RNA sequence: CUGCUGAUAAGGUCUUCAAAA
RNA sequence: UAUUAAUCUAGAGUGUGGUAGGGAGUUUUGGAAUUUCAUGUGGAGCGGUGAAAUGCGUAGAUAUAUGAAGGAACACCAGUGGCGAAGGCGAAAACUUAGGCCAUUACUGACGCUUAGGCUUGAAAGUGUGGGGAGCAAAUAGGAUUAGAUACCCUAGUAGUCCACACCGUAAACGAUAGAUACUAGCUGUCGGGGCGAUCCCCUCGGUAGUGAAGUUAACACAUUAAGUAUCUCGCCUGG
């Protein structure tokens, strides 16, 4: 795939995402690309795998020093996206750790929430049955 | 500023002498009072946005 | 409902039934109005106009008062809102 | 550098003033390249400077160092004979990059053919010139642009992963609400 | 009525380099009647060729070549 | 001005290396000499001497980070230049 | 077409209500 | 995430090539105009105001023409503008010098953002020493107006305004909006580089403006140069 204006990132990578994600639903776009990096990608992956998105798609330069993501967002047929909202937890400086005891409930279970604990990004069901927690990246529901 | 009588006519000689001085009086009576340095940038400024606009409107 | 002759400057929310066409060009519109009406006079029952026929009945004529201008002019009527002090 | 000297000196004699400007151009100018000069003449000055009315006008088209212009500066006032000078340093004037530019100058040249083109054709002998078309504005886009129009670098990338791709395509947007009027 | 032919004439030469003594009567155009430089309405060039003009005016004023108050 | 060439093919590591830490740090003390030149002469132009302090600032922080890694090229450098002091 | 042109003791009503016809 | 050992270029710099600027300092030069002085013509007022009066004038004023001296500021160009981080920068030139924009098959290889403390600059007024002083004018004197006028008006007028060297370090120092980074409709101008080659106009990359939906707001309004979606760092606020 071709590609003709130049493509940068922020230097947060959660946050970076959700900014083009909430931007692009509010705007009603629905193809977003940005640089590539392995964290978004398993984010993005849980996201597809969550039904958020249609697809993410990884491509890599002619020269394979550089790696950027496209993804697009689920629209339905009258143009409404499946996204609500997006709000980060884990933002540079302040981090948060949150054990087992203390894993959140989005929305009720309506929403998901987004764990790295230690075999990369994670819902939060899925840790719950694993019953081991860790770093919480963001809400998205 | 010598304006040429021409000696066929005196009329025109002042109907473009009016104008002659009429762009003169108005430097002349800007060279008058003293005003700060700001606020005759604002005045030229001010000139300037009134005869633009007008011109606007002419053409 | 609403249906509308949308004319690119028109907001797609608003109207229901967008029909994407011209709006002034006085032959269109005639065209498409008789269209809308020749459904309505076939939902009614009396022989139509313009729909379902061919080129000789469909044929048009330019109204009077090379090709047709459909150019929108006279943007030197859009002055600057009264200002300044 | 490249400098500029533009000396006016006293309309006395003509070679008597040829003979100053020689000795004020063999006096100072400490470090120069060859000094080509020229002669614009004899000419009735605008206001009278230095009491004077008639003045001859020289060019210096001499080149050197920064420190030639310190003793002819010092100097020239100094000679009752010369009235003014200016050393206009054509490295610093508005535009010198552009004019020591090859194909800037080439394309000027075009364009002085191409103008003197059209001011002929519009001062036509005798016959009537219908456009009178300068000042206006000209014909369709150039197509030499159209074809010579700049191609941005594309950076083409190659697919390493894929997921949920099915490409369904729902560009059906502000599609109808209503569907068929009913009765209860 | 009026013109629509103010074009800046520089620009069609494409001169992109003013010298006062290589086109000093057509700076003797730029000039008004009365010796002062004559704004863009009537002058026609663009504001790089003016502002290149005025200074080549004001450099040839300095040298006495045209007057400043009088014809 | 400062013969750009000779300060970078004195300075270079190797050929076509023209951007090393080096060489940015070996111009820009050429450039401290002459502006510490220009402003000790002139004393009252203050633009000067913010691009001064500028470029001061970026020596610093260039041979900061040269230190920090390959700290013998480090003093390599600073025995050559003899800036430190 | 620009003269001149100053002041005015204190505290105070006035909406009872929609439950409803 | 932090530490360590390394690789890479996309952030940030450097080099080469295009390039626009009232960016800054030092040294010279120029022309209008005011004032004073000198020399001619001339003869009763000039000046000033709402109206006048102080004031200047037969010792020849105002006016007019020529010349000299000196000081300060640089008409027109001059903008529905340019540059700098801010204050600020506009007659001409030379020398020294700061930053920025565009394109890079080149180089270093995260060297970056913010910044408590520190340092640098910082309108005008004001201070100290020495120069300078044409015009203007705080303080001051007089004439008016006024019930009074220590004010508005007028006639004079010192410090000051100007230069060099040292301080002061405050402003409605305002875009009343800290800096950096990524994303989010469009339309109309204008300025610079680059692509084509008469101008004009088209495209790309940036600067500066207007209008304007989503979005935000208590409202006014902001609206890709955000007061929108978010992050990082610093400063600040907690009723009168
Ligand atoms: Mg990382
Ligand atoms: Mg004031
Ligand atoms: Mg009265
Ligand atoms: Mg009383
Ligand atoms: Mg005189
Ligand atoms: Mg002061
Ligand atoms: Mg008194
Ligand atoms: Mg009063
Ligand atoms: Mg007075
Ligand atoms: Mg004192
Ligand atoms: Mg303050
Ligand atoms: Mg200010
Ligand atoms: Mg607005
Ligand atoms: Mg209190
Ligand atoms: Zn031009």
């Amino acid at each position: 795939i071709t590609t003709t204006k130049p493509i940068k990132a922020h230097f947060d990578p959660v946050a970076d995402l959700l900014t083009k994600i909430n931007n692009a639903r509010k705007a009603k776009l629905m193809t977003v690309t940005t640089i590539a990096s392995k964290l978004k990608i398993a984010i993005l992956e849980i996201l597809v795998k969550e039904g958020y998105l249609a697809n993410f798609q990884v491509l890599e330069n002619k020269s394979k020093t550089k790696r950027i993501v496209t993804f697009n967002l689920k629209y339905t047929q009258r143009r409404i996206p499946s996204i609500n909202g997006v709000k980060q937890i884990s933002k540079p400086g302040l981090r948060i750790y949150r054990p087992f005891e203390k894993l959140p409930l989005v929305l009720n279970g309506l929403g998901i929430a987004i764990i790295s604990t230690s075999d990369g990004v994670m819902t939060d069901k899925v840790a719950r049955l694993k019953k081991i927690g860790g770093e919480i990246l963001a809400y998205v529901w | 500023p010598k304006i040429e009588v021409k000696n066929d006519d005196l009329e025109l000689a002042l109907k473009k002498f009016k104008r002659v001085s009429l762009e003169i009086r108005r430097l002349a009576q800007r060279h008058e009072y003293h005003l700060r340095k700001g606020m005759r940038l604002r005045e030229k400024r001010k000139i300037a946005q009134k005869k633009r606009r007008k011109f606007r409107n002419m053409v | 409902p609403v249906v509308a002759l949308c004319n690119t400057n028109t907001n797609p929310e608003l109207v229901d039934f967008i029909i994407p066409a011209n709006n002034h060009q006085p032959q269109s519109t005639c065209l498409l109005m008789n269209l809308l009406a020749d459904a309505v006079a076939e939902a009614k029952a009396m022989p139509t106009m313009f729909a379902y026929k061919p080129d000789e009945e469909i044929q048009i004529e330019i109204p009077q008062k090379k090709q047709i201008t459909s150019q929108r002019l006279n943007i030197t009527r859009n002055p600057e809102v009264l200002t300044r002090e | 550098m490249q400098y500029n000297i533009i000396l006016l000196v006293d309309g006395s004699l003509s070679l008597e003033q040829a003979n100053q400007v020689n000795e004020k151009q063999q006096q100072t100018l400490t470090n120069v390249e060859g000094l080509q000069t020229e002669y614009l003449g004899l000419k009735e000055l605008a206001y009278p400077i230095k009491k004077q009315l008639s003045a001859h006008y020289y060019r210096w088209k001499f080149s050197g160092d920064n420190q030639s212009t310190k003793d002819f500066k010092r100097t020239a006032n100094i000679n009752k004979q010369v009235l003014r000078e200016l050393i206009i340093n054509l490295e610093r004037e508005y535009g010198y990059l552009a004019s020591i530019n090859p194909k800037k100058q080439q394309l000027a040249l075009q364009k002085r053919a191409k103008y003197d083109e059209i001011i002929a054709r519009e001062n036509n002998p005798e016959n009537p010139d219908v456009p009178v078309t300068s000042g206006l504005a000209s014909t369709q886009p150039r197509l030499s642009r159209t074809e010579k129009a700049q191609k941005p670098k594309e950076e083409l990338w190659d697919v390493v992963q894929k997921m949920g791709n099915f490409d369904s395509v729902q560009a059906n947007p502000y599609r109808p609400r209503f569907k068929r009027f009913n009765a209860e | 009525f009026k013109r629509s032919k103010k074009y800046c004439r520089f620009c069609a030469i494409g001169q992109l380099r003013i010298d006062l003594i290589d086109d000093l009567e057509a700076l003797k155009r730029f000039l008004s009647p009365y010796a002062k430089i004559n704004p863009r309405r009537i002058t026609g060039n663009c504001q790089m060729h003016q502002r290149h003009v005025a200074k080549a005016l004001k450099r040839a004023r300095y040298l006495a070549l045209v007057p400043f108050v009088k014809d | 001005q400062i013969d750009k060439n000779g300060i970078i093919k004195s300075a270079q590591l190797h050929d076509k290396d023209v951007g090393s830490i080096q060489v940015q740090v070996s111009l820009l003390t050429s450039q401290i000499k002459q502006l510490t030149d220009h402003l000790l002469a002139n004393k009252k132009d203050f633009i000067s001497k913010r691009g001064l302090y500028a470029k001061v600032s970026k020596r610093k922080r260039l041979l900061k980070y040269l230190k920090h890694n390959d700290l013998e090229a480090y003093r390599n450098l600073v025995k050559t230049l003899n800036l430190r002091g």
